[PDB]
């Protein structure tokens, strides 16, 4: 009944979303045929046959990584036309990915969510993977938004963006990437879940004792996060949210829509055992800075609201009495105007593990997804990032090349000026 | 013969519904399919009052579901004692609340009262003489809040003369379930002060310490916490359902708690709680529940009665007991505790006496407290809801669905009204 | 910049409960008879006020608490003085505003020496912060 | 009808009160479970003395179990007879006291003792005719001490005209078995003295020498003593709990053995002790037993009768046995040692006796003697005292927890003026 | 419910604590791998399986030592994260192990005690085992104390020291190290245990007839003793005495914190029969001045506090006599501003023996905890070592290479004297 629909932009977005919908498959007990021998249903669609179907559809701009899909293990799981591919790349060019390539698709794109769309009777939205970064994951992913908010009004939209690292990039045109679709996305988003490659890197080599973690990891770690937020409408559960409560709770004002994701506990085989794994325990584990999955210091930052999705053997009690002492805690401190800091959910079904996974099976797991202040740090740092180079013109030549105009980018940077001068507004503490 | 109906709105409202309902069945000797399978005569009496009966001899709740999603809706069909429910009293939308008020009251909610009216109309014109309505829901969400006070109004708007009883789950003090809890509560709150004829406070707060200190359970589940609540609903009607030596009811009860319109919240308590060990190493008599009942510990409202004076208090008692005994008892805990009563109301504790006491015990006791204490619950629910809306905080949520600043500025100045009120009575001679 | 300070064993450096009221009584210009009456945050928030000048918003502080909660706010706006100064030691809040005697006798007892180390001498009508 | 509290501080408080409570349960038929197995309706008769009665027939002390740290507790609940003690009746503290008088009284007993006075009351308010509280503890400790006397203070406080009696185990002459037992005693005597009605002074060095040179018990275990001490303790409430020829009680054993208010600190002893081969070679008569009672190896705190006077002696006998004979005896040991009693109180033995004797025993004697030689106990502990404080030894672990020197001084000071007043007395005329 | 927390801080420490650890696991039926097929649990954390974990933390500057054990037979016993180590030790350098090197883990080892003190209901406090010579064991346990001290204001903390010999050395600074570390813990400790290897070994050789005893033998010596300090805390008994009592009982003022430990009987397994061992006997055998385990002479000092630990089939009263008798003889002094020296803990649970052991199984064993103004002698030596060294800076470069000032040294030293006259004083009788 309260169907979701996945779109997967890009490299990153499809790769990602290939985690995803081999956790999902597991999870359901689906086969990679589509064969299993009214839970599964929000995710997956059913045929005459005992065949399902995936609620999904995976645009990229060139065909290489969706053909990997098309070749791969879950070839029968997808409808061909579900998988989207152009010919030529946005070649980490935003303007071809806004304009120039992905105005030759986008057309294609939304007329196939519709068709799925016409087979949902509770569409809750969409669920939105990209980056910030590739010019489809940035442009063309904007462009999609925009079509998608006129043809479809008032329906929940989320974007689980691959977020820039401050020191660990890949492309150098990143921060324009970032600049500019953040800029056109903005007034089209409901709520956007930022999460970064280095911090999760980090986490891999960490909590779960991996030398050199590889893409695939990442993506497996990303997938658990989807899962936990996808968990209260695939299962049962004691206290229940949905896709629409999010966006209330973490948003506090329009543009400040932009919460974080941390998981907890990612432990490996051995490391498992030694140790209980309680609620407490996990919680504390969230609300530490080293097990983020941005590059950021909350310590530094203020929190504006947290929601805690706990699952598998959790006892309510026992999270409200976790939540209690936490909030006493020095280093969790929140914005004065804000007496209410917290959303819990709580679901029956324990984390699913995918096998030859890196993660250790647990009876608890919990993903806290906190709308914090310290990300106003990595906005500033972008906007340094993007100044450098624009006071230079430096790569300018391509953008405008592709059609975009100059004063775009003077237009897009004021915007992002102004958002960061919302944060610190909503900082400060009240008077009197 | 006095039939009441009952409505469940929300998560927690059809959770508590449903217990509520599988503990009324077993107190009655009805089974999950409905049929009567018990061993006496009073479990049939008066039958009428919470079930109609249906063809083949099978006996239907006259219950009505109300929720903007489907999944409660549906774990409560596959649960224990689902199958028992009329599946036509089951209204349901598709979209959900997203845990705002406005969805719930105004639009959401609204696109699906009408069919919900509908059947409220239907089963009040199933029975011969309606006592009233019974709503269980939470004030925190949007669903049970929103879209429950929508149905007071227009509930109450159709049948003035028939009492309209609440079970709200209040919000807790320490800790927050939601993040908008204070302007769904506060929200809420306004409507039932105008709509509702008596209302009872639970904090789940209140639940969850007496489960792990009085219960001594280290690891209650939520089904121990709605069990609680399932067993002050059942008390309440008692005297209803059952023969007694002093038999109240709905409408006494109010008319003895109410002395002013406004102040009609009231904080549950229940006796007597134990643990499987310390059970044996007591004995339950008329003494030692009025002790159970008369203190803070055991109240369901996370507000201490020493914080304030009591203008009423009913108590309830099921059982085979001696009345001589229960009223000495009462006049003891008035002569003793003297400064937790208002002195302007004289005797004001309400006795009721029903001779069937609930299953597994020979006897218990249900106290129903209108304290002046409970003006702290919404002081610092007035407080959050300002230090939010002073900085305009989560407003376009509400604002988008054509709510205005002005309905949220006279709501919190009402709420403020009434608390002032609450705080004129406790210091008046 | 504020210097921080432990305390484990020592002899001729504890103050009486009764002369360590007094100081409080002197101080802050209140009328405390229980050292427990300290856990409700606000009196160490004035004092932070008087020993580092801005420091607090004192605007915040409930003087009159009641309730748990209250006198948890309280000592947030205490935790985040604590951070501002760079005094490293943790309040352990849980323990204080259960109003136990121990951890509040324990607590005044580091305050002490921590205003002791740091009071430059300063006179300030403490009733205008209160009001 | 006049019953009775019992607490239990500390390691050597509880160890003692199981004991005791073992005892008593044998005496009155009552088994580990708490049901009556008795043969005799005399054995009910006065059961409420020291047993509430709970549902489904079975008995439960009126006992408190207090301590700052878990083990004893949990020791005790495992032990035999463990199990007939109401669970929520155990009072414990997680840290531990550190041997220390000042963590007990003022920081850890501190934040135990509302939990304890909360079931005093309740406790209290059980009982038709409260007749007052007995503590078990030692003097030379932290909890028993410290916290023992904190809750005498509050008690009494409370209840200012129900008796307050001690059983304290004092600290031994020859060897200490701690360190600052000497600051811990002298503290608690200060308490003692301004709040107990009366105390009984019982000393670990005497009973090992009663075991050792009476009993004949080559290998003595602290059981043993305890019996011994338990002995006592059931004598004292003998004629409060079964019928008797002349029948005392605790109110007027204090009025007869108490002619100064301060001067309420006695040495128990009992009769007839014999070893297991020397107890066919004698006979139990009225005057044996006498004899026994009247010598300084019978006495059960370490100090010599003959070193003083006797202000008073209270005789409680038990068993089926001639008065005139008992008056004869009395008379007799007045007579023969005219010395040893002082000589302005005339006629100073008070006699007592109760029909039904203790188990396994025709008869049996218990004596409290009121003795100016117990001013030695009180000498040394100043002497020790004295000793340390001047040179400030172990002043730190005290006055780290908030501690003056005054308090000490005018500790010190009172029980120097307790030692001259019974020093007057004995050479008074 | 009563936990005690165990640090092993460098060599000495780690190999002290696989000794205690080793005889924990007998005493409790734990095996290597933490299976067993309310005691215990002061000592062992207890996951959801049957597995327990030991409360303790090993740290070294160093992998070697640890990493044996993570080699070794108990490598499942422990949970990595409770096995800190470094790359580069502190080199017999005080500096370095306060400053230098330990300032880079100092922060980690706390964290993991932190996390360790969470899962604790009623910690008692601390057991912490090092060495007065070694840089990490002088230099990195002053420095952890320190923390410990604020961060866990008023909890027992209790250290037990490898204190070093009058004429049988390793390390040629162990003076300077010694005399650095008493200085800089001296405030944050509140009671310490000298124990001396010299001295264990003559035991050895003269009471257990071994010809060549092993620092392994050492280690199991010290193990027992260990054992009768916390066996009233891991067993029932009689009489018991909990962690916060022997500070307040065997410290008089607050620096004169420094007891020393007497084991009795340690025997062999012929000379075991022969003899029947009473309470008399072994409390005798403690109070003989060739069974102390530090290399000092009581006979020319006093006693200014007796604890005395019995253990096994032992009898009160049996106890009261020895001790009574012991009071009366000559070569038994006690200060004159104590008239009460004893305090005395009786335990059921006998001696438990290592598979393997040096000593022999007996009934009844007892460890004496004695406060002698005779040490002072040993304080005395080694500052006249440090003077010696001092007068000719020898060493000094090393120091202050590693960011030490030569006024810390002379600090050191004057405090060691006044600590020196503290004793002394202490030791006169009183006038009048
Ligand atoms: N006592 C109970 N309280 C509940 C239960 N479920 C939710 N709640 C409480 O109610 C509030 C959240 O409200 P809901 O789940 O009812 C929102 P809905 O839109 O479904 O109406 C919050 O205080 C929860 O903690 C329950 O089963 N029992
Ligand atoms: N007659 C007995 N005396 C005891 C017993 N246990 C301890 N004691 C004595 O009491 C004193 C030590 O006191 P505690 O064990 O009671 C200190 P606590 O803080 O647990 O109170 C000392 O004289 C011991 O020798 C016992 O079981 N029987
Ligand atoms: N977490 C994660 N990040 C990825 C993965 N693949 C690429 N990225 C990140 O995505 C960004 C590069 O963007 P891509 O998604 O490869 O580029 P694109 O969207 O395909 O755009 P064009 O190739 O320019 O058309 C960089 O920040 C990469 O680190 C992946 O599998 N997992
Ligand atoms: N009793 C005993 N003493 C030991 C043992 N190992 C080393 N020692 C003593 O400890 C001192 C040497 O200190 P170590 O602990 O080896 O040095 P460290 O703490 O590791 O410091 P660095 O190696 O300099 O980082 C000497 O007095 C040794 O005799 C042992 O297993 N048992
Ligand atoms: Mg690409
Ligand atoms: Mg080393």
């Amino acid at each position: 009944m309260r169907e979701c629909i996945s779109i997967h932009v890009g490299q990153a977005g499809v790769q990602i979303g290939n985690a995803c919908w081999e956790l999902y498959c597991l999870e359901h007990g689906i086969q990679p045929d589509g064969q299993m021998p009214d839970s599964f249903n929000t995710f997956f669609s059913e045929t005459g046959a005992g065949k399902h179907v995936p609620r999904a559809v995976f645009v990229d701009l060139e065909p290489t990584v969706i053909d990997e899909v098309r070749t791969g293990t879950y070839r029968q799981l997808f409808h061909p036309e579900q998988l989207i591919t152009g010919k030529e790349d946005a070649a980490n060019n935003y303007a071809r990915g806004h304009y120039t390539i992905g105005k030759e698709i986008i057309d294609l794109v939304l007329d196939r969510i519709r068709k799925l769309a016409d087979q949902c009777t509770g569409l809750q939205g969409f669920l939105v993977f990209h980056s910030f970064g590739g010019g489809t994951g940035s442009g063309f992913t904007s462009l999609l938004m925009e079509r998608l908010s006129v043809d479809y009004g008032k329906k929940s939209k989320l974007e689980f963006s691959i977020y820039p690292a401050p020191q660990v990039s890949t492309a150098v045109v990143e921060p324009y990437n970032s600049i500019l679709t953040t800029h056109t996305t903005l007034e089209h988003s409901d709520c956007a879940f930022m999460v970064d490659n280095e911090a999760i890197y980090d986490i891999c080599r960490r909590n779960l004792d991996i030398e050199r973690p590889t893409y695939t990891n990442l993506n497996r770690l990303i997938s658990q996060i989807v899962s936990s937020i996808t968990a209260s409408l695939r299962f049962d559960g004691a206290l229940n949210v949905d896709l629409t409560e999010f966006q209330t709770n973490l948003v506090p004002y329009p543009r400040i829509h932009f919460p974080l994701a941390t998981y907890a506990p990612v432990i490996s085989a051995e490391k498992a055992y030694h140790e209980q794994l309680s609620v407490a325990e996990i919680t504390n584990a969230c609300f530490e800075p080293a097990n983020q999955m941005v590059k950021c210091d909350p310590r530094h930052g203020k929190y504006m609201a947290c929601c805690l999705l706990y699952r598998g053997d959790v006892v309510p009690k026992d999270v409200n009495a976790a939540i209690a002492t936490i909030k006493t805690k020095r280093s969790i401190q929140f914005v004065d105007w804000c007496p209410t800091g917290f959303k819990v959910g709580i679901n029956y079904q324990p984390p699913t593990v995918v096998p030859g996974g890196d993660l250790a099976k647990v009876q608890r797991a919990v993903c806290m997804l906190s709308n914090t202040t310290a990300i106003a740090e990595a906005w500033a740092r972008l906007d340094h990032k993007f100044d450098l180079m624009y006071a230079k013109r430096a790569f300018v030549h391509w953008y405008v090349g592709e059609g975009m105009e100059e004063g775009e980018f003077s237009e897009a940077r004021e915007d992002m000026a102004a958002l960061e001068k919302d944060y610190e507004e909503v900082g400060v503490d009240s008077v009197e | 013969m006095r039939e009441i109906v009952h409505i469940q709105a929300g998560q927690c409202g059809n959770q508590i519904g449903a217990k509520f309902w599988e503990v009324i069945s077993d107190e009655h000797g009805i089974d999950p399919t409905g049929s009567y399978h018990g061993d006496s005569d009073l479990q049939l009496e008066r039958i009428n009052v919470y079930y109609n009966e249906a063809a083949g001899n099978k006996y239907v709740p006259r219950a009505i579901l109300v929720d903007l999603e489907p999944g409660t809706m549906d774990s409560v069909r596959s649960g224990p004692f689902g199958q028992i429910f009329r599946p036509d009293n089951f209204v349901f939308g598709q979209s959900g609340a997203g845990n705002n008020w406005a969805k719930g009251h105004y639009t959401e909610g609204a696109e699906l009262v009408d069919s919900v009216l509908d059947v409220v109309r239907k089963e009040s014109e199933s029975c011969d003489c309606l006592q009233g309505f019974q709503l269980t829901h939470s004030l925190g969400g949007g669903t049970g809040s929103g879209m429950g006070t929508l149905l007071i109004s227009k509930i109450r708007e159709e049948y003035p003369d028939r009492i309209m009883n609440t079970f709200s789950v209040v919000p807790s003090p320490k800790v927050s379930d939601t993040v908008v809890e204070p302007y769904n509560a506060t929200l809420s709150v306004h409507q039932l002060v105008e709509n509702t004829d008596e209302t009872y406070c639970i904090d789940n707060e209140a639940l969850y310490d007496i489960c792990f200190r009085t219960l001594k359970l280290t690891t209650p589940t939520y089904g121990d916490l709605n069990h609680l609540v399932s067993a002050t609903m059942s008390g309440v009607t008692t005297c209803l359902r059952f023969p007694g030596q002093l038999n109240a009811d709905l409408r006494k009860l109010a008319v003895n708690m109410v002395p002013f319109p406004r102040l009609h919240f009231f904080m549950p308590g229940f006796a007597p709680l134990t643990s499987r060990g310390s059970q044996q190493y007591r004995a339950l008599t008329v003494p030692e529940l009025t002790q159970q009942m008369f203190d803070a510990k055991n109240m369901m409202a996370a507000c201490d009665p020493r914080h304030g004076r009591y203008l009423t208090v009913a108590a309830v008692f099921r059982g085979r007991m001696s009345m001589k005994e229960v009223d000495e008892q009462m006049l003891n805990v008035q002569n003793k505790n003297s400064s937790y009563f208002v002195e302007w109301i004289p005797n004001n504790v309400k006795t009721a006496v029903c001779d069937i006491p609930p299953r597994g015990l020979k006897m218990s006791a249900t106290f129903i407290g209108n304290s002046t204490a409970i003006q702290e619950l919404f002081k610092r629910i007035s407080e959050q809801f300002t230090a939010m809306f002073r900085r305009k905080a989560f407003l376009h949520w509400y604002t988008g669905e054509g709510m205005d600043e002005m309905e949220f500025t006279e709501a919190e100045s009402n709420m403020n009204d009434l608390v002032s009120e609450y705080q004129q009575y406790q210091d008046a001679t | 910049m504020a210097v921080n300070v432990y305390s484990t064993s020592v002899t001729s450096e504890n103050l009486s409960r009764h002369d360590m009221l007094a100081w409080v009584n002197d101080s802050l210009h209140l009328n405390y008879t229980k050292i427990e009456q300290l856990c409700s945050g606000a009196a160490y928030c004035q004092f932070m006020d008087m020993l580092f000048p801005g420091c607090v918003h004192l605007r915040k502080v409930k003087f009159q608490a009641k309730l748990e909660h209250e006198y948890i706010h309280n000592f947030k706006v205490l935790q985040a003085a604590f951070k501002k100064m760079g005094v490293d030691k943790i309040i352990p809040v849980e323990k204080l505003v259960k109003g136990k005697f121990q951890d509040n006798f324990e607590f005044i007892q580091w305050f002490k020496k921590f205003f002791d180390a740091n009071y430059d001498g300063k006179d300030y009508n403490p009733l205008l912060a209160r009001q």
